[PDB]
DNA sequence: ATCCATATCCACCTGGTCCTACTACCAAAAGTGTATTTGGAAACTGCTCCATCAAAAGGCATGTTCAGCTGGATTCCAGCTGAACATGCCTTTTGATGGAGCAGTTTCCAAATACACTTTTGGTAGTAGGACCAGGTGGATATGGAT
DNA sequence: ATCCATATCCACCTGGTCCTACTACCAAAAGTGTATTTGGAAACTGCTCCATCAAAAGGCATGTTCAGCTGGAATCCAGCTGAACATGCCTTTTGATGGAGCAGTTTCCAAATACACTTTTGGTAGTAGGACCAGGTGGATATGGAT
């Protein structure tokens, strides 16, 4: 019986916690950390697939690709925001003229 | 010759990606993107929370940390919702 | 094992090339002189990058410069960058 | 010959903002690359993907730049942009 | 009379570009700080040099704010800045 | 209280900025800004507040959320 | 006997600096010549910051550095200013600067 | 109790300046300078240490780190100041 | 070129804010000496992928011509904003002072670490085999613009 | 409104590419149980400094009036840049090879840690003593601009 499951989480909360001791963050790390850090990335990644994933679909398709994760964050503020400082490789830009440079 | 066991989050995002959409797939330098975005996402709240303890004295991470680290880092709803979750999956581990 | 001296590469990054970039930048319209100084623009930005980039090169002790060496450099110049590692 | 001035630049940009391929040449690149860090330091190979990622780094870099330019543009009644757009937004950027 | 407009101003610019005391007068800022503050968290005290941070971190950030703004103007040949020209600065500066 | 920048404030912060001339829509403006900023900043500050389980506002608070918005500051601890 | 500072030929402190390393969790171990180094690099900048504000005091007719000389020592300096480009010395003020567009005439 | 860097910045600014005193605020901002440049060299040298599979930080990703850090002249004068040290210290 | 009205600057002075200095006290820090542990430098080498070569095809860069509309120069004036002034309201100041609460100290146990033994798991690997995406051709339909 | 010329687009296919899917091996996570260690929660509380209420004094905010000159609207045209087009080069693509140099493994030893015992130090708090500068004061002189 794995701790994720316990947890009720896809995401590993064991590598959460070596993976947190491993990189020196504090001299302890309680149990109840990488349990709730495991929660909010398996949260994060869960609502940046669903975008991304309506994406896609948005654009007839089966997979998703860096382009639908890109108008995914990019078409979201609060992801936007998180991402503000992020390139995505092969990502692309949104569509957006300035209106003054319309006929 | 037992080359480096390099590990990934791709099952994990993989599972949660059927979770939410189970007929769409995702291509390989989509998934590396996702598995970047994990790492760092990583990366900046146990940044915040090592900060936190060092700020008051501690030498504890605990999930306490984690979550004014989440509420610090994340903007509005995001914040809001990643804190109810990390706060369902710590009650539900204690709970057994 | 000789080979050629590389010198004013900077005229590779053609003037379709910097068209192009300024399209995708939603730009309608481009004066001459842009082209010069975007490429003058494009080689400090590589500049700095390359810097940091074979520095951690050279602390590791490697000849060859990896991605994750660009992906360090970008991510400590604030331009942190996603698909290639890390 | 039949579009007026302007329009086919329209029909670029929604192109290129509709797309994700790189717009400089690899190799063309990958020599600027490799002048520019030949003069840092003697015998540095490449992994490919760092090339490439260095491309992808640039060409992201320029667009939010041009992106910034011409709002500078516009901000002078200007449609067209200039040196001194480029200047004045990489100024305000604090580069 | 005596003076063109415009003169005065350029002996202010020289005047508070040799200074470095506080622009905002102290106390109305600091009420302005109690009110923003008692809707994150209610019954908060400041200490003195916390208020103090805040309106030197506040009057450096909008001085430079100023700067980029007075560039922006400048910009569009003319030479009194206007709220476009705070918008553009912020814009570009990625607080948009 | 955002009304307490009175007008020759705003007007001081701005000649030390370099500026000549002030639009009669700058005022409104530059306390929209001022709004924002302090709000992200002092909800930072609070947030290390409420993580220290005090109920005052230090001055180290104020220094950690400047650090965090990318506005370092030096002259009052860190 | 002498402290490591002596023996770097530092005036600042080697033990705190390592000490500062064995608690900041920067990694498990330190080795005894980082802190000696890091002390050195520390000492080097501040020996240059506070020159260039002496200078800039006795420009004014001072004799002691208020703040507002280390904000022209910075900001005059083009190294400096670009290691302290996001930082913000308190009651240090502005370079006196007027856009050459609103001058007289 | 409560360190600062404070008393060797003042044995440096004698060092440097010996006429010229210094205000207290101008103390207190040069002790933040101090711990904010430690922070982010030490920083810089932890992240090289990891990026490399090792588990000790030498005098080497300190060098590394200055070089990262620090602008050119300040880098070479500073990286000069520091290796002095350490070859100084241990023929000691 | 003349002159008036301020604004500016240099010299000297004086009270108090602010420094340094010097004493003592001392917990914490820093150094020393002794013993055990281990990270990672050296040496060897298996083998990934990087550099370089050739060859050939056409995608796209280059160089030119031509003219449309854009930027920049000029002129004008409506009204916006700066200058100056009288009034008088607040901000500042500083003073005393309860007492909120920050922070120092101590007790002590829930929780974290250490270690050893047992499963479970996640990569890496290869091989099979399909979905699906890119791109080529063709043939409606729209739409920018000349009439 | 008419209609030409060209771009846009939708509907399919089909070649090869790139993803999921099987079995299997398996060091290295990850779990588990035991025993041992301790960080910091709780509880008490002594001292700091924060909030508040008072009381003047004038610095500076507010509101007004009134005039200069700046922004913005309109008009004009040289010429800069976009669109199109012909030419051909040099980038892209495929494929192969030699070997640099990355990265895996073993040996070992220099350097790091662990721990106790000793010596030094920074730093905290009072308490003396002095210079440095902030703010006037006075009167010389430069300055902006209206004659
Ligand atoms: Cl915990
Ligand atoms: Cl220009
Ligand atoms: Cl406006
Ligand atoms: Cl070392
Ligand atoms: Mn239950
Ligand atoms: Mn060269
Ligand atoms: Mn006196
Ligand atoms: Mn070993
Ligand atoms: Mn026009
Ligand atoms: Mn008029
Ligand atoms: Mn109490
Ligand atoms: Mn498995
Ligand atoms: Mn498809
Ligand atoms: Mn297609
Ligand atoms: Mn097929
Ligand atoms: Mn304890
Ligand atoms: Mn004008
Ligand atoms: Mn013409
Ligand atoms: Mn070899
Ligand atoms: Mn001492
Ligand atoms: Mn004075
Ligand atoms: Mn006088
Ligand atoms: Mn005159």
């Amino acid at each position: 019986k794995t701790r994720s499951s316990r947890a009720g989480l896809q995401f590993p909360v064991g590598r959460v916690h070596r993976l947190l001791r491993k990189g020196c963050y504090a001299e302890r790390v309680g149990a109840g950390a990488p349990v709730y850090l495991a929660a909010v990335l398996e949260y994060l990644t869960a609502e940046i697939l669903e975008l991304a994933g309506n994406a896609a679909r948005d654009n007839k398709k089966t997979r998703i690709i860096p382009r639908h994760l890109q108008l995914a964050v990019r078409n979201d503020e609060e992801l936007n925001k998180l991402l503000g400082r992020v390139t995505i490789a092969q990502g692309g830009v949104l569509p957006n003229i300035q209106s003054v440079l319309l006929p | 010759r037992r080359k480096t066991r390099k590990e990934s989050y791709a099952i994990y995002v993989y599972k949660v990606l059927k979770q939410v959409h189970p007929d769409t797939g995702i291509s390989s330098k989509a998934m590396s993107i996702m598995n970047s975005f994990v790492n760092d996402v990583f990366e900046r709240i146990a940044g915040e929370a090592s900060r936190l303890a060092h700020y008051n004295k501690r030498s504890t991470i605990t999930s306490r940390e984690i979550q004014t680290a989440v509420r610090l880092l994340l903007p509005g709803e995001l914040a809001k919702h990643a804190v109810s979750e990390g706060t369902k999956a710590v009650t539900k581990y204690t709970s057994a | 094992r000789h080979r050629k001296v590389l010198r004013d590469n900077i005229q590779g990054i053609t003037k379709p090339a910097i068209r192009r970039l300024a399209r995708r930048g939603g730009v309608k319209r481009i004066s001459g002189l842009i082209y010069e100084e975007t490429r003058g623009v494009l080689k400090v930005f590589l500049e700095n990058v390359i810097r940091d980039a074979v520095t951690y090169t050279e602390h590791a002790k490697r000849k060859t410069v990896t991605a994750m060496d660009v992906v360090y450099a970008l991510k400590r110049q604030g331009r942190t960058l996603y698909g290639f590692g890390g | 010959h039949c579009y007026r001035p302007g329009t086919v630049a329209l029909r670029e940009i929604r192109r290129y903002q509709k797309s994700t391929e790189l717009l400089i040449r690899k190799l063309p690149f990958q020599r600027l690359v490799r002048e520019i860090a030949q003069d840092f330091k003697t015998d540095l190979r490449f992994q490919s993907s760092a090339v490439m990622a260095l491309q992808e780094a640039s060409e992201a870099y320029l667009v939010a730049l041009f992106e910034d330019t011409n709002l500078a543009a516009i901000h002078a009644k200007r449609v067209t942009i200039m040196p001194k757009d480029i200047q004045l937004a990489r100024r305000i950027r604090g580069e």
